[PDB]
């Protein structure tokens, strides 16, 4: 019965996000997030607006998938990039 | 006994009389058939229904004896709008009646007219049936004739000229054939039940209607739905066919010759080439030369000089992807290859037998491959001839044969191997935020300067057309440039098969502008780019 | 002639499917309406899977059967009014047409055939072209033109149906003291009821559920939808009728409304058409406006 | 200056306008006998000189200009009837390479008359419409035998029509010419 | 043209080993997994035709 | 189901119910009920499509309720294949161990159909599918200090798709 949409507001912020992201791998030597995991993190709130029948996406299901999403991409890293991630990534994994 | 010959009468009247405004459209279309021999004519319901519904109801009911009279009369017409000798012609049938899905079909419509459509999965080789046949008596060698037709037969039994049981014999130098082909069809995709494979049938036509389609084409059928003999009283269902439905103009290379004559031409099909790419300039140069590439040649003693260009790339996923839908042809693979094939070639196992990879089923274009360090043992040894001498050669547990590999190669990883390649670049990297947002911005939109056709087409044409040649001053000033550069190299290496890559290079430059001669303008940015370092 | 929907083109069942009365009668928008169309054919003795098949294909059987079997039937689902006469016409051998049939074309090609006052200018310009895309099919040397005016017919009353469920379902009609009011706010393609007949078209079928849903309260009726280029809302007054088999004429009293409000009121509005029952306001001023009419006694 | 189509040929314009000034007879429905006509190409007299009902012989572009409005009717040629084109059709198929004996502008005015008079006619149209083509298909059949007799000097026709001559005329006169180059060619 | 009626409910089950010759040409009940399925034919009704289908 | 989605805290509370017999990995719970559920499926004719389902791999130490969790969502699950991916049509995969098998991961994972010719045959079949995998870190346990290619026999791309 359900099939979600995304609410064009916040957009702009997930663009500086995914931007400041990238910026930040590269800035580490980390290797770079990409369009997949963009994709990936549009299609999670999604599944997050449909667990409670909500047609709309919103703020917290974005923010909800970009922590699922920046934890696994963080997991695959080694030790000394982990720690540099985690460091910058707080203000995403932590808060928001 | 008379009512054969109404029919007849009925469907030849119809022939003769059908206007709609002021054309005698099917008298006009069965002329014009046959001066062409074409001896065939392609009715359409619709009139049919419009000129009398009874006819059509004959039709409906009893197809598989109706259609046979009428095929009959078309011949009738035939004789008379062209003669003051012709074989029976094939009536053809288009409709509008609503579509069966293949799955419904079952024993409700068993020698009924029934429209589907689908995909040709599978073709026959043609065959050959009797329409006009001759027969010999052997006891008596009275002698006769048989007219077969091709709708559901067997020799007969009654002797003539006792005479005996079984006497008959074919005598196929005095008897007449056609073509027959089966085929089968396979449900549309989008309409399968889920978690099920598709169910299909199998189905058969003659004469005009034969070698029409090639596999997986879809396809709209018009046929008599019927059964045949090959559990108790079960017989196999099939379908027989009435009907199916599925280089430059002077306008095109007018435009190609004005952007042949642009003083700017070289930069603006550099700017078209991966334009979202920031930056990497001289990357984007040579994808250009290896797209348009040199001049092939061959000499009085036989030997052959090679066209193609090879470029190798140290972001750097996005080129080959372009390079894929911009070339005329074009293969993709990742170093490991689709099978135990490889890049190259290998023997397989029972009897052996040999499978090539994706050098040899590229050939006569481009193929890329997407990380080259990820090759493998025997592939690395075995490039070495594919690029050098566009050939894979095997010897192998009795298998003695050689494979063409006629292919450019782009390539990307990230050694010795560097040689084979004629030129070779390093991608570089910019981190403005705004371009990083623009792709977001365009990601989000699709969640919620000269275009590709265009500039393959113009490749296509420059290709066909042009193959330009050295001029005197072009070949002073490669000599005195290679030996400059090998004496100062003594003082302080160039090879004569970098000679001959830098030629090809030069070639492929004067190309776009299709002038017949390469010049020195084109040699002083062949060096230019030459430096690959 | 039968009130059935394009009869002698698609199918029969979309005849009865899409008629306008046979809505009203059966109450097709939901599931127990629609499972009363199945028991009616079912019962008149003609195979489901036929009843869909093109008209002209059907048997001939049932074609000339047809006018006997409605008189056995047509009585025990109340919808004997069917039944009526008509003209029909043929040329050659290319089938026959109703009149009927053939306003239905016409009107469709008047439809759909192919900074705020540009955009308005463009709009009314192109509604004119579809003049002269119907004056040219009233020719019989374009009976091609006229093929392509009833494939435009067919898809306009689907989309105006797959509406009406929308409206009754969801229950957006308000029923106000004094007349019956209903806005589109959203839809699947709200651009269609930018012109002024599909909203006639629309309002034609709203009015016959009405008419039928209950035997009380015969009122007049407005109907708006929202136009998100111009900000505006394109508003209709219509009026009631009586039922088809049963005596002055009613008129038509919202022009005296609309051109008093008009002339009262503050709001920015246009009226320029040439059926004064039609008007044009502006987002924010719909609210008052309507506000002003229902205090007003001249409704 | 003129254009590519017309350097060696007529186009069917033409044809018609050639046709359109034969004569033909018509029944008026006004007097005109006592301003007047004034014609400066045909004879003026008759049309001046009109009585209700009274036969009369005029152009055909003026007959067809008058029977657009109510003020004329057409009577149709005689050879245009059923019995005369059953006869002519039983000629065609008696002499196997003979051309039957048509007026020259048989289609043209068959082609004017079914579309500006169609009321006008005695015989059921929709069967002179058939003959009309019986005619032609047994006429084609003749020319497609003759094209195997083009030849290096001449040939000879008889009643073919206008517009069937027109028809060929490009095709018959270019091989034509090739044959007679390559033969000259080896004389000189 | 015909309607067939079709029995629910019959209150008593066997699996397939409990079936014996006593049981031949009575109704029985029974429960299992498809292991295999046919395509599906037509088949002939009368021994003028008329065909039905068979699996 | 309106009466307690308007609740708070319903997307916990399905979370929590997730594979009830399973104690903690919280996280694990949370991928698997995202996956189940899914997003939308888009296309746009111009150059691009998107696929609606979520495709999840775990790495397991020995005995960390990888398979249990298989299992539970095989029970759960409406319909779904365990290890074939035409009957996984518009269900959930699923993988509890692992080179022709890979290749043909390879292919489901770039497609969203699949294609396949023979003797001159050709036909294609559907995936549409959900994948949901689990693996064990190259031998007996798990690296810390190394990135995750180090502890995988899988190439690039599916770590990246
Ligand atoms: N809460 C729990 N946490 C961990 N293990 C549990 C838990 N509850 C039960 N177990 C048991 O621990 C194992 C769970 O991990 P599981 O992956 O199913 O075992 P396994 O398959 O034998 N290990 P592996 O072969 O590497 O997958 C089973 O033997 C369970 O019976
Ligand atoms: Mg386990
Ligand atoms: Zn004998």
């Amino acid at each position: 019965k359900i099939y979600p949409k995304l609410h064009q507001m916040d957009m702009d912020k997930v663009s500086r996000v995914y931007a400041d992201l990238r910026r930040e791998s590269i800035s580490t030597g980390s290797f770079p997030i990409t369009v997949r995991h963009l994709e990936s993190i549009l299609r999670i709130a999604e599944s997050f607006a449909k667990m409670r029948l909500s047609e709309f996406v919103s703020s917290y299901d974005l923010d909800r998938a970009i922590k699922v999403v920046v934890d696994s991409f963080v997991d695959a890293q080694k030790v000394s990039v982990r720690r540099q991630l985690r460091r910058s990534f707080a203000i995403y994994t932590l808060g928001h | 006994d008379d009512d054969n010959t109404e029919i007849i009468k009925s469907f030849k009247n119809f022939i003769l009389e059908f206007r709609l405004d002021s054309q005698f459209i099917y008298r006009d279309q069965l002329r014009n058939n046959i001066l062409v021999k074409n001896y065939s004519l392609t009715v359409n319901m619709e009139h049919l229904i419009g000129y009398n519904e009874d006819i059509y109801k004959k039709l409906s009911d009893e197809p598989s004896d109706i259609i046979p009279l009428f095929e009959t009369a078309i011949t009738q017409v035939a004789k008379r709008i062209s003669i003051l000798s012709l074989p029976t012609f094939q009536l053809i049938l288009n409709s509008n009646a609503n579509q069966i899905p293949l799955r419904d079909l079952d024993s409700e419509h068993v020698s009924k007219i029934v429209r589907l459509s689908g995909i040709i999965i599978s073709t026959s080789v043609l065959s050959s049936r009797a329409t006009y046949l001759s027969i010999m008596c052997r006891n008596c060698r009275h002698t006769t004739s048989i007219t077969i037709n091709n709708f559901n037969v067997s020799l007969p039994r009654s002797c003539l000229s006792n005479c005996g049981p079984d006497p008959y014999i074919i005598i196929h130098e005095s008897s007449k054939f056609i073509d027959q082909q089966f085929l089968k069809l396979q449900e549309i995709p989008e309409l399968v039940p889920v978690g099920e494979m598709p169910r299909n049938l199998t189905m058969t036509c003659d004469r005009y209607l034969t070698n029409k389609v090639i596999p997986g084409t879809r396809v709209t059928i018009v046929g008599i739905y019927s059964i045949y003999n090959s559990g108790v009283a079960i017989r196999t269902p099939y379908i027989k066919i009435l009907g199916i439905q599925s280089m430059f103009t002077e306008e095109e290379e007018e435009e190609f010759l004005q952007l042949s004559r642009n003083p700017k031409l070289y930069e603006i099909l550099t700017n078209s080439i991966a334009p979202s790419i920031f930056g990497n300039e001289d990357i984007k140069k040579a994808i250009v030369c290896l797209l348009m590439g040199g001049s092939k040649k061959i000499l009085p003693d036989g030997m052959r000089l090679r066209g193609d260009i090879n470029v190798l790339l140290l972001a750097k996923s996005q080129l080959l992807k372009f390079v894929e839908k911009v070339s005329p042809i074009a293969v993709y693979t990742s170093g490991k290859g689709s099978s135990a094939a490889g890049l190259t070639a290998s023997v397989q196992r029972r009897e052996f037998y040999l499978e090539g990879g994706a050098m040899v089923l590229a050939d006569g274009g481009v193929v890329c491959i997407d990380e080259f360090d990820k090759m493998r043992d025997e592939d690395r040894v075995a490039i070495h001839e594919a690029m050098e001498q566009q050939t894979i050669s095997i010897a192998k547990a009795g298998i003695t044969t050689v494979l063409n590999s006629r292919t450019s190669v782009l390539a990307a990883a990230n050694t010795t191997i560097l040689s084979r390649f004629d030129m070779i670049f390093i991608v570089k990297d910019d981190h403005n935020e705004e371009r990083d947002i623009s792709i977001a911005n365009h990601v989000i939109n699709i969640h919620t300067e000269i275009s590709i056709e265009k500039m393959k087409r113009y490749i296509t044409y420059c290709r066909l057309k042009c193959a330009p040649r050295l001029s005197p001053q072009a070949a002073e000033k490669l000599s005195s440039n290679f030996v400059t550069i090998r004496k100062q190299l003594l003082i302080n290496p160039i090879t004569i098969r970098q000679l001959e890559a830098i030629i090809r290079i030069t070639e492929s430059l004067a190309k776009l502008e299709l002038s017949p001669i390469a010049q020195e303008r084109h040699v002083d940015e062949a060096i230019r780019l030459f430096q690959a370092s | 002639d039968y009130y059935l929907f394009l009869l002698r083109h698609s199918s029969l069942y979309d005849s009865f499917y899409y008629s306008n009365y046979v809505n009203a009668k059966l109450s097709l928008w939901n599931e127990n309406g629609k499972k009363r169309l199945h028991k009616m054919f079912a019962r008149m003795g003609i195979p489901l899977s036929t009843a869909q098949e093109t008209w002209l294909y059907m048997d001939h059987s049932i074609k000339r059967e047809l006018g006997i079997i409605f008189d056995k039937n047509l009585d025990r689902y109340g919808l004997q009014d069917i039944i009526r006469d008509g003209f029909v016409r043929t040329l050659g051998y290319r089938g026959s047409i109703s009149a009927s049939e053939f306003v239905e074309a016409l009107t469709a090609l008047l439809e759909v055939g192919n900074n705020s006052a540009q955009k308005l200018t463009n709009l009314r310009k192109r509604w004119v072209s579809n003049f002269w895309l119907s004056w040219d099919a009233l020719d019989d040397r374009k009976v091609e033109l006229l093929n392509r005016g009833i494939q435009l017919a067919q898809d306009l009353q689907r989309a105006i149906f797959n509406t009406g469920v929308a409206i009754l379902e969801k229950k957006l009609i308000k029923h106000l003291r004094i007349y019956r009011l209903c806005v589109l706010q959203d839809g699947p393609d709200l651009d269609l009821y930018r012109n002024p007949l599909t909203l006639l078209r629309l309002g034609n079928w709203l009015i016959e559920c009405c008419a039928e849903s209950e035997d009380k309260q015969l009122l007049p009726m407005v109907l708006a939808s929202i136009d998100e280029n111009t900000d505006t809302y394109l508003v209709a007054g219509l009026t009631p009728r009586y039922p088809r088999g049963l005596k002055k004429p009613i008129l038509n009293n919202f022009s005296m409304a609309f051109q008093q409000i008009t002339a009262e009121t503050d709001a920015k509005v246009r009226i320029d058409n040439f059926e004064s029952s039609i008007i044009e306001i502006r987002r924010e001023d719909l609210s008052p406006f309507l506000e002003k009419l229902t205090l007003s006694g001249l409704l | 200056s003129l254009p590519a189509h017309l350097q060696q040929t007529f186009s069917p314009e033409e044809i018609q306008f050639i046709v359109e000034n034969e004569p033909i007879k018509i029944f008026p429905r006004i007097t005109t006998r006592q301003t007047r006509w004034q014609l400066i190409t045909t004879d003026d007299k008759a049309l001046n000189n009109m009585v209700a009902m009274r036969s009369t012989e005029v152009v055909l572009w003026i007959a067809l200009l008058l029977k657009q409005q109510s003020k004329c009717s057409i009577v149709a040629p005689q050879w245009l009837t059923t019995k005369e084109l059953d006869r002519k059709i039983q000629y065609e198929k008696t002499h196997p390479d003979r051309f039957s004996e048509l007026p020259w502008n048989w289609l043209v005015l068959a082609r004017i008359l079914f579309n500006k008079a169609k009321d006008d006619f005695h015989d059921p149209i929709h069967e002179l419409r058939g003959k009309i083509q019986d005619l032609r298909e047994i006429r084609q059949i003749k020319v497609l035998k003759g094209l195997k007799y083009l030849n290096e000097s001449h040939l000879q026709l008889d009643n073919l029509s206008l517009l069937e001559i027109n028809e060929l005329r490009p095709f018959i006169t270019e091989i034509m010419d090739k044959l007679r180059e390559i033969h000259t060619a080896s004389l000189t | 043209s015909e309607i067939h009626v079709r029995i629910s409910d019959f209150p008593t089950i066997y699996s397939l080993r409990e079936l014996r010759e006593s049981n031949l040409s009575s109704l029985v009940r029974v429960t299992g997994v498809v292991t295999r399925r046919t395509g599906v034919f037509p088949q002939l009704k009368y021994v003028k035709t008329v065909y039905r289908n068979y699996q | 189901f309106r009466k307690i989605s308007r609740d708070r805290g319903i997307i916990d509370k399905i979370i929590s119910s997730m594979a009830p017999s399973i104690y903690g990995h919280r996280d694990i719970k949370t991928a698997v009920a995202c996956s189940l559920f899914g997003g939308v499926p888009k296309n746009v004719n111009g150059k691009h499509s998107i696929r609606g389902d979520i495709n999840v791999l775990l790495l397991g130490d020995p005995g960390t309720a990888k398979s249990q969790i298989l299992k539970y969502v095989e029970k759960t699950a409406h319909r779904a294949v365990f290890a074939a991916l035409v009957l996984a049509d518009k269900g959930v995969c699923l993988i509890d161990e692992f080179d022709q098998d890979r290749t043909s991961i390879h292919e489901a994972m770039e497609q969203q159909s699949i294609s396949i010719s023979k003797a001159g045959i050709v036909t294609t079949l559907q995936a549409r599918c959900s994948i949901i995998a689990a693996a064990n870190p190259n031998g007996g346990r798990y690296n810390s200090t190394l990135p995750l290619a180090q502890n995988v026999s899988l190439t690039e791309p599916i770590l990246s798709r």
